[PDB]
């Protein structure tokens, strides 16, 4: 709940895990890879593209 | 039981209210029956006799 109260996003997609199941299950090795790209390249950041 | 009526699913915050804005995915999704894909993507007709 600390992500939707002070910052608005556009694209949010969790592959391999449901976005609503992030509260009951735990986590391990939480790595954050941050970068900046072009709007026409957002569709290229997905497991299985070209 | 068969489900016919489809509604706008909510995945997180921001109430959709039947307008589809942010985090409001569509319940119905299309397939992709094409011979240029793999074996698992091929269509299979399944009949259950009870």
């Amino acid at each position: 709940s600390v992500l939707y109260n002070s910052a608005s996003f556009s694209t949010f997609k969790c592959y391999g895990v449901s976005p609503t199941k992030l509260n009951d299950l735990c986590f391990t090795n939480v790595y954050a890879d941050s970068f900046v790209i072009r709007g026409d390249e957002v569709r290229q950041i997905a497991p299985g593209q070209t | 039981e068969r489900d016919i009526s489809t509604e706008i699913y909510q995945a997180g915050s921001t109430p959709c209210n039947g307008v589809e804005g942010f985090n409001c995915y569509f319940p119905l999704q299309s397939y992709g029956f094409q011979p240029t894909n793999g074996v698992g993507y091929q269509p299979y007709r399944v009949v259950v006799l009870s």
